[PDB]
């Protein structure tokens, strides 16, 4: 629910930071996808 | 959040002794009957030559007045009147004005928030800086304007909204703030004051004759560079015979320079 | 002048416990008094008094206590703390972590016996950093310039070539040159191969006349690893503040220093603090890092470029974390650039030389330099952002300007950041390389450079 | 008096024959007189946490106990000095030693001896007269600014037996002698006070008069009060220097005390280079701000207790100038690095760690620090008010405010000036974020504003609303483009831009933005909000009609009004008198009203 | 930290007792 | 009224006895003089920090965040002195106050207080940042003694049921808001959008209230019904059909 | 304890050792042997060994650098494919993924229990990598030579024409170091280089 239920350890801190970089990268890539499609969508509406 | 009992009663005996030391300076002759009567409780305990330990034990016993806030209000009113009377040392205030200003303060809600305290702090601020008044137009003008202020305060008090006093604070404080190299702006400010005062001789007799001559010489010396013609320079130079600063000197300078503005 | 009295020697070893030998009946012992131990076989050994209490003196031996006994072992107390035999002739020479020479040369004939601990530089006597030190590396000198007297750690990680960067800085570094510059290179917990690399790569390449080299190996005693930074900084203080030299100190692994502090704290039976390091780790790191800067009325100045192997590649760890609090910005070596074979692997995006605004200016470099670095930063950052766009949209979806930021990124990594281990670039040549990359864009696109600077330098 | 060193383990020295010593008594250990405090007693033995490096201290070295706990000397010569964290004066240390180092075990007195300052006794005092703690027995004219009131220490009281006549005297000369219970005390201009103990007062008052910084963004949107406690997020890209230098040059604060609580070596020297070079206008003269300030300074490598105590020395000094009747401002520059030095003491003492490794008492150490602020009725006879404000900079790790030192500080301080890197990267100085910043003192300042600036409370309210609408509308602007918004939204965005770029931004290096008086701050914001109210009236009053008003119609009919509004920042109080600036603002109000009369 | 502070306290007590037993 | 004040500059160890003095005075007034007393304990977090300080300074065995292992019992020796007692007309009521460190509800200070007291009143930035004074978030709030106090003669007979349905509607309102923030209204149902509108109507009328505005429970329940009327009768799934049939059309 | 390299034994070891072969749970789980992560492992001895390589194996250093580059660009391309699929990938990015698959599955991968892979000599090792990277260079040229041209040589046109060479490339691992001596292996791989060049020449 509120947490991923990974048990606390110095390993788990490392894995969550790796996943956070993963999720922030995936956010930015999907945001670039959204921006590129939104630009085309506005251009296509103008057309 | 407060004081230890020893500190609290120490502050009481201090304030009680101090109100008496203030009476001895605001009224060495005992003329101010209504003011002295209002402090009779604290004054008795200070006038009797009790030891510090005896009056402290009397404060612990509550035979002395022992409310620090009550003593603080009483002491504050007397100190603010004492500051007023001290700040006007060259001009004694009329006794009826002292008791009147005291009654206004006694009846006021809070002195620190009062316009009286603002005006008095301005009177002190202008007065205090003069202890280092080396010869220069700014300092000569400030000694002059402050001497007028001290006389007017001795004639009107602080709570009276005399338009001259109120304007004189603004002009004096502006000249005090005005940068020391700004000789033409200092000259223009002081010139403007003498033109705006209703009297033809606002500084006459208020300050030493040597200082009056220094004012006349200051106005002539910082006017003369504006004249290009030797005849008009000589006509303006001749004004240095006068000792008292007057509107007629300014009007003489103004005529002679405004003639030079068309004679160049 | 000198301690005229003779030294005492004690057989009275009341016990041994790990690295500690506990003398008793000792006369007036000092905290941190240096002692010489003699073993039963006549072997000499070194040590310091780690605790004193009445007649007891708990010596921490430098070498392990192996061979010490209660009855034949003799401890000689020198009556003073450890002092460094220091002199200007320490330039062109190689020392172990205790300050003994290892270059086949003689002991140091000293000009002074400075207290190893040093003293705090008086903050009113401290002067602000005022001019650049060239490291010779373009990713530092053209993007993260180092002011003479700044502290700036090179954050790195296990397996990255930071020792090669440290060595290349130590060869190439110098003043701007529009003999009075000296390097104090000091290396802690170094594996014997990297120690051969540091010794050989300086001695083979002429630089020695302007470097003093301290080596402490991974298998050398943990207490000599604490002393190594203090010798380095004591020599750097002598060279700068007694001898006017501009000095660059290269402390090559602050992590193994911090691990040595962890052991010295365990030696006093102290309870471990944050992440197992001592509570006072900030003051010990500060006692190393703040022995730096310029001082009023002297030309000498100690700059520090520490190198710092980040545990687990994470800046949050107390070693990098406390270092970021004390030092004026940081350089990051990056595994991403390393795997891409960009040597030096210096990532100019997270890196920041905090005092570069002081280091760069008219009469210290070309007047354009600060503007060039700002525009290069923007173009590399935007190039990375456009590389993330390319990854989503493919080349046919990009604009002409996006293709310029990609051409810029490719050429910038492959010409500006990439240097090689022996090519030396002065700040002037780094700026001409910078301008060669900036010229990829039309003049009006260089938005962080003034039009006056563009008119003087944009044409190639 | 002398005890003897029993043992040494790291920075901790055990001593013996110490039977007459006290908990937290300050002690000199070793022949070189290293400073340390008694942290434990165990009989005739004492354990001393030494501050300085203990290398070379020997068993049987002397232990000379100072009778008092860690304390600040107070008197003339405080002004202009660079003290360290234990009140060793760095200027005297440099001058006397002729060395770039602080030598281990300095003995230099905090106030220089043999400087015979001009002293005037209090004209009301007499032999036999009563006197109490906080009574002024004289004044020392150490600087043209600070007439330094000399006053009886808060515990002392009695009958005056001697006062020095007018003359030249120093910190060691006897100035006052008094008797209490048959016992005589001799006093000098120097006073000594325990650094961790609050200096007592007649009443701690509510804070109600503004501490003007001269910066529009601070003084308009998130005001601070004399006596108030505020904080700043100190970082490289924050722009803290713009606040700090402006406060020292222009604030209505009679004394400034700045405390370096473990700044970086070079960053400390940048501060100590600037404050001498900073100058201020007073009485039409120009003078160095060193006439009205003192710097406590500590680099990160200074002794742990010198860092930890530096914050407490700053406020002990500041309370002493409060007690003189001065409105003191204290700046602390690195409360995070202070909490690290505090943590290092706990780590050496082996106290159990609380949240994030900080000590359990960190909340109380911060809270008892900020509670030493405020306005006060001082002790003693003149009934004088005085105050200490405290600016406490904090360094959230990576911008995370949840660290206990930062979280507690923002929980305690009544004002926060949220400096933001995104603003400083665009040169938006002072770079204060107008959404993240806050001030709790508004309810208390409203008394002053209702008296002196009655229009201001409506204006600050509308300003925050306009700025909040910009942030909320910006999502719609990105989602559908600015052109798709309503006319009431479009004029709202333009006024928010006008406020952001021409009111909240202030380039303090220029002649015109150098200082902004509160009258100019009200007049600028009054005109901007008057234009907003008229623009809003025109668009809303014409909505759904045939004839309709929009931002383009307004701009086409009155583009000179938008230009005149932007020009208001360039109007300079040094060149133009306050009456002239007021008349110009009255003209802009009449101009915009007549301009809107062409549309409605 | 707590466990290790207790261990160090037990060692301090055992050191003191071992010295007292020699008097 | 009686006040016991320990200020942030006062000695920290006095905070151990500061609430106990208040309670010891309350026990005298309530149990010996038969008065009713409301006892306010301001900044139980600053109290708990005095315990954390003493604990750390004594090397006491730590619980979570380094508070003493006995913190629950020390807090209970304070809190449990609330109550009525047999044959005495008096009553001690306590309203403790605590600021949660970093707003964390799982922090030992709120958490142990949570176990001891008869439910919690909670205040939240989600209300305060929107100027919704008093910023009392109902969902984390509860009262363990409310169920026994609610009922006929003490209150209107419906009160228990009105409460139960207000919690359900406001809870669904928060959950549909959390959904909308990801997906927009296009993936919400018309009923979900009605719970989102209920949340807006609810906070603006039920919670929002002036610093001198006094409301009885009966006016609060009339407001509660005017909010519950946002849904059709059959949607009010926590309320019995008889209560709905009497009150829903009013 | 959980394969975590932040563990204190690993941390102390990493400050000391000049070579570290970081084996990875994800590779071991998918039964990639010998399970070495090629983006976490390192060898500080490269500096010294480059003297031996430049004396005996002059092609190897270029190949070693290009190999690690191809493998790092594989991680970049492999991450983005999770979101974008193939749609953004340039024809050179496809050639990078194809050769990265050959290098990962047919060069880095090696079966420790099967006699064809129990041990691999250096002459076989350098020859395998020489062929796979010579294919990358020639394929990358074949694509990029057609940039803005009237017709593009795509990754698919390459992959179809080169199908025999791709099968030969993957097959290089099967040569038995016992029965097929270094002379025979080098000769076969020289025929693969000639076949590879001639197969690419049909598109140039």
């Amino acid at each position: 629910k509120d947490r991923i239920e990974i048990f606390p350890s110095r390993m788990a801190q490392t894995i969550m930071k790796a996943r956070l970089k993963g999720a922030q990268t995936g956010r930015n890539l999907l945001k670039k996808k959204s921006d590129a499609l939104t630009l085309r969508f506005r251009q296509i509406l103008k057309k | 959040g407060g004081l230890t009992s020893e500190q609290y009663h120490s502050q009481v005996v201090g304030k009680i002794g101090y109100i008496a030391r203030c009476m001895q300076t605001i009224d060495p002759e005992n003329n101010l009957k209504k003011i002295r009567e209002d402090y009779q409780d604290v004054l008795i305990w200070a006038e009797k030559n009790y030891r510090f330990e005896e009056i402290l034990e009397a404060s612990k016993s509550g035979k002395c007045p022992n409310d620090l806030d009550a003593l603080s209000r009483r002491s504050l009113i007397l100190q603010e009147l004492l500051r007023l009377v001290s700040s006007i040392s060259p001009f004694k205030m009329k006794l009826d004005l002292i008791e009147s200003q005291y009654e206004k303060m006694k009846q006021h809600v809070n002195l620190w928030k009062s316009d009286y305290h603002v005006k008095l702090n301005q009177l002190n601020q202008l007065t205090d800086y003069l202890k280092n008044a080396a010869p220069t137009p700014k300092n000569n003008f400030l000694r002059a304007m402050t001497s007028v202020l001290q006389m007017q305060i001795a004639q009107y008090g602080i709570t009276e909204d005399n338009e001259g006093i109120n304007q004189l604070f603004k002009l004096g404080l502006h000249l005090l703030a005005m940068a020391n190299e700004k000789i033409d702006e200092q000259y223009h400010l002081f010139k403007g004051y003498v033109k705006d005062q209703p009297e033809e001789s606002p500084f006459e007799g208020i300050l030493p004759a040597e200082d009056q001559k220094i004012l006349v010489k200051t106005m002539i010396d910082y006017a003369m560079p504006k004249l290009s013609s030797k005849v008009l320079q000589d006509k303006l130079s001749a004004l240095s015979s006068s000792d008292v600063l007057t509107k007629t000197l300014l009007d003489s300078i103004d005529r002679i320079v405004k003639e030079n503005e068309k004679l160049n | 002048n000198y301690l005229s009295q003779p030294r005492l020697t004690y057989k009275t070893v009341s016990g041994v416990n790990g690295p500690l030998v506990i003398l008793d009946h000792v006369k007036f012992p000092r905290y941190a008094e240096i002692v010489h131990l003699t073993l039963p076989d006549g072997t000499k050994r070194s040590g310091q008094v780690l605790e004193v209490s009445g007649s007891k003196a708990v010596v921490q031996v430098f070498e392990g206590t192996s061979g010490i006994d209660a009855k034949k072992t003799s401890c000689e107390f020198t009556g003073d703390i450890l002092r460094t035999p220091v002199s200007e002739d320490m330039l062109g020479r190689v020392f172990n972590g205790s300050g003994k020479p290892i270059d086949r040369g003689p002991v140091v004939l000293a000009e002074d016996f400075l207290d190893i601990m040093g003293q705090p530089i008086n903050p009113q006597c401290r002067i602000y950093p005022e001019e650049m030190i060239q490291t010779g590396i373009s990713a530092i000198d053209g993007m993260n310039s180092i002011a003479r007297g700044q502290k700036i750690p090179i954050f790195s990680a296990a397996g990255l070539p930071h020792n090669e960067i440290a060595a290349q800085i130590c060869r190439q570094a110098g003043l701007v040159k529009k003999e009075n510059f000296a390097i104090v290179f000091a290396a802690m917990g170094v594996n014997m191969e990297t120690a051969r690399f540091f010794k050989s790569d300086f001695e083979e390449n002429g630089s020695m006349d302007n470097v003093c080299l301290f080596l402490n190996l991974a298998n050398d005693p943990t207490i000599e690893r604490i002393i190594t930074p203090r010798l380095a900084l004591t020599t750097a203080e002598f060279l700068a503040y007694q001898c006017e030299k501009h000095v660059l100190v290269i402390l090559t692994d602050m992590s193994s220093y911090a691990e040595a502090l962890r052991e010295v704290s365990a030696a006093r039976e102290e309870v471990p603090g944050r992440r197992g390091f001592p509570g006072y780790m900030y003051t010990d790191l500060a006692t190393i890092y703040e022995r730096a800067g310029r001082v009023e009325g002297r030309n000498g100045s100690i700059t520090q470029i520490p190198i710092l192997t980040m545990p687990n590649d994470d800046i949050t760890h107390p070693i990098p974390d406390l270092t970021g609090y004390i030092t004026e910005g940081q350089i990051y070596v990056d595994r991403q650039l390393h795997n891409r074979q960009i040597y030096p692997p210096i990532n100019v995006l997270p890196s920041l030389s905090r005092l570069m605004k002081s280091a760069i200016g008219e009469g210290m470099t070309r007047k354009d330099h600060a503007d060039v670095s700002n525009q290069l930063y923007a173009c590399y950052a935007i190039g990375k952002d456009v590389q993330a766009m390319k990854a989503v949209v493919g080349e046919e979806a990009l604009t002409s300007d996006d293709l310029l930021y990609l051409e810029f990124l490719q050429k910038f990594e492959k010409n500006f950041i990439t240097q090689g281990p022996y090519e030396n670039r002065t700040v002037y040549e780094t700026l001409d390389i910078g301008w060669q990359l900036l010229r990829i864009f039309p003049k009006e696109m260089l938005k962080r450079i003034p039009q006056s600077t563009l008119s003087e330098f944009y044409p190639r | 008096t002398f005890g003897y060193v029993h043992g040494v383990s790291g920075p901790v020295v055990t001593a013996c024959d110490m039977a007459g010593a006290a908990m937290y008594e300050l002690v000199r250990v070793g022949h070189s007189e290293l400073v340390g405090e008694i942290i434990r007693l165990e009989g005739d033995m004492a354990t001393i946490q030494v501050y300085e490096e203990t290398s070379g201290v020997s068993v049987g070295d002397p232990v000379l106990r100072t009778g008092k706990p860690l304390s600040v000397e107070l008197g003339p010569g405080i002004m202009g000095a660079i003290f360290d964290g234990i009140q060793r004066p760095l200027s005297d240390i440099s001058s006397q030693t002729q060395s770039i180092y602080i030598p281990r075990g300095v003995n230099v007195s905090a106030l220089s001896r043999d400087i015979k300052w001009e002293f005037i006794p209090s004209k009301n005092l007499r032999v036999g007269s009563h006197i109490t703690g906080g009574d002024i027995y004289g004044i020392v004219n150490e600087n043209s600014l600070i007439k330094h009131k000399i006053m009886l220490p808060p515990r002392s009281r009695g009958s005056v037996t001697y006062i020095a006549p007018p003359g030249n005297y120093d910190a060691s000369d006897v100035v006052l002698e008094l008797e209490f219970e048959g016992v005589k005390e001799k006093l000098s201009m120097v006073q000594v006070w325990p650094v961790r103990q609050v200096r007592p007062v007649t009443e701690k008052l509510p804070a109600n008069h503004p501490l003007l910084t001269g910066q529009r963004v601070l003084d308009a949107l998130f005001p601070c009060v004399q006596g108030g406690t505020t904080a700043i997020p100190g970082a490289f890209g924050c722009g803290k220097t713009v606040i700090s230098q402006s406060l020292s040059k222009y604030s209505n604060s009679d004394v400034i005390i700045y405390v370096g609580c473990g700044e970086r070596g070079n960053e400390m020297s940048e501060v100590l280079r600037d404050f001498p070079e900073l100058t201020m206008e007073v009485d039409g003269k120009v003078e160095s701000i060193m006439k009205r300030t003192a710097l406590v300074a500590n680099t990160s490598n200074m002794p742990v207790a010198a860092r930890e105590a530096s914050i407490y020395t700053g406020i002990t000094l500041s309370e002493y100038f409060r007690d003189m009747g001065y409105h003191v401002s204290m700046m602390a520059d690195s409360t995070s690095r202070w909490a690290e030095a505090l943590r290092e003491i706990s780590g050496r003492l082996a106290e159990m760690p609380a949240d994030s490794g900080y000590p359990a008492y960190l909340g109380a150490r911060l809270a008892s620090f900020y509670e030493r602020a405020g306005r006060v009725k001082c002790l003693g006879n003149p009934e004088r008010e005085g105050s200490v404000s405290i600016v406490g900079a904090v360094s959230p790790p990576g911008g995370d405010f949840s660290d206990p030192v930062t979280s507690a500080t923002l929980g305690i301080v009544q004002v926060f000036w949220g400096l933001d890197k995104k603003l400083a990267q665009r040169k938006h100085f002072p770079s204060v974020n107008w959404l993240i910043s806050y001030s709790k003192y508004m309810r208390a300042l409203d008394e002053y504003y209702d008296k002196h600036f009655t229009e201001f409370v409506p204006l600050r309210t509308k300003a925050k609303e306009i700025l909040q609408e910009e942030e909320d509308l910006a999502e719609i602007v990105q989602l559908v483009g600015k052109a798709s918004l309503a006319e009431t939204d479009k004029i709202t965005l333009e006024v928010a831009k006008l406020i952001k770029d021409d009111f909240l931004q202030q380039n303090g290096y220029t002649p015109y933005d150098r200082f902004c008086p509160f009258y100019k701050t009200v007049g600028m914001l009054s005109n901007m909000i008057s234009f907003y109210d008229m623009a809003r009236r025109a668009v809303e009053t014409t909505a759904q009609s045939d004839n309709k008003i929009t931002w383009s119609i307004i701009r086409e009919h009155m583009g000179e009004i938008l230009y005149k509004l932007s020009s208001m920042k360039f109007k300079d109080p040094v060149k133009d008198g306050e009456a002239k600036i007021k008349a110009d603002y009255a003209q802009l109000l009449e101009d915009m009203q007549n301009a809107f009369r062409s549309l409605e | 930290f707590y466990r290790l502070k207790k261990i160090q306290e037990k060692k301090k007590i055992i050191k003191e007792k071992s010295e007292k037993d020699l008097e």
